[PDB]
């Protein structure tokens, strides 16, 4: 896919 | 210009002067440092880690590749570290929040990067650190080893003797920022896209953990926390 957003977040520990 | 140590070579390249191994060192640095933070802040239990040594005198807990869940987090950090080779990683940070998905954080361990061109001398281009760290030169492999030792020792000291314990309930998260150089088709595996990063309370405190300066890269490790 293509990406516009400058940020990336992952999982994820509660 | 090379480090001679059986212990150091177990985790890190003995040479960091060339672009590839300078980048490879950054990958291992991300792994080691963020493993130590995950453990020393008791975000993950000790079973997800294994005992490693930076030095015959200094020890740290690294994410295990035997444990599936710990392995997954390691690859996550490996994927972010791999982005340093192309110079696409601006910053990667371990972000702790009260609830899952919160933008505002209560504790942040940020590692910000600088990529050098032309023999690893000239920085490619606000942040308080950038001016100082961009001017910082490569001073040999042994200096890099000293910088790595300093950071690990400061992390363990900060987490166990300075910071207060994290609250009983929280959500720890890895969040990164892409470089402007990074193209729209490039994505770091394991990180879902987002128009939001993380923010800080205006009264939150900050402490400089350390810096890294191999051949053709630079890293600034910092900590924001209410637990401080």
């Amino acid at each position: 896919n293509a990406r516009d957003s400058p940020y990336g977040l992952s999982q994820g520990i509660t | 210009d090379a480090i001679d140590d059986k212990t150091w070579s177990k985790l890190f390249p003995s040479i960091v002067s060339d672009p590839d191994r300078s980048s490879n060192f950054m990958i291992r640095a991300i792994y080691v440092v963020f493993s130590a933070v995950l453990r020393q802040r008791n975000i993950l239990e000790k079973e997800y880690f294994s005992k490693n040594y930076i030095t015959e005198n200094l020890s740290c807990m690294t994410l295990s590749f035997k444990n599936l869940r710990a392995h997954q987090i390691a690859q996550l950090l490996r994927a972010a570290g791999d982005a340093t080779k192309d110079g696409f990683l601006k910053e990667i940070s371990l972000v702790v929040t009260e609830h899952d998905g919160d933008v505002e954080a209560i504790e942040v361990f940020s590692m910000k990067f600088i990529y050098f061109e032309n023999g690893g001398v000239v920085a490619r281009l606000e942040d308080p650190h950038f001016a100082e760290l961009a001017q910082l030169r490569y001073e040999g492999a042994e200096s890099v080893r000293d910088q790595m030792v300093t950071i690990v020792r400061s992390v363990q000291f900060l987490c166990t003797k300075v910071l207060e314990p994290l609250p009983a309930e929280f959500t720890a998260n890895f969040r990164l920022k892409y470089t402007n150089d990074a193209p729209s088709n490039f994505r770091i595996d394991g990180f879902d896209d987002s128009s939001t990063f993380y923010t800080l309370p205006d009264g939150i405190q900050s402490v400089t953990i350390g810096h890294l300066r191999p051949g053709h890269h630079a890293a600034h490790m910092q900590c924001w926390s209410k637990s401080m």
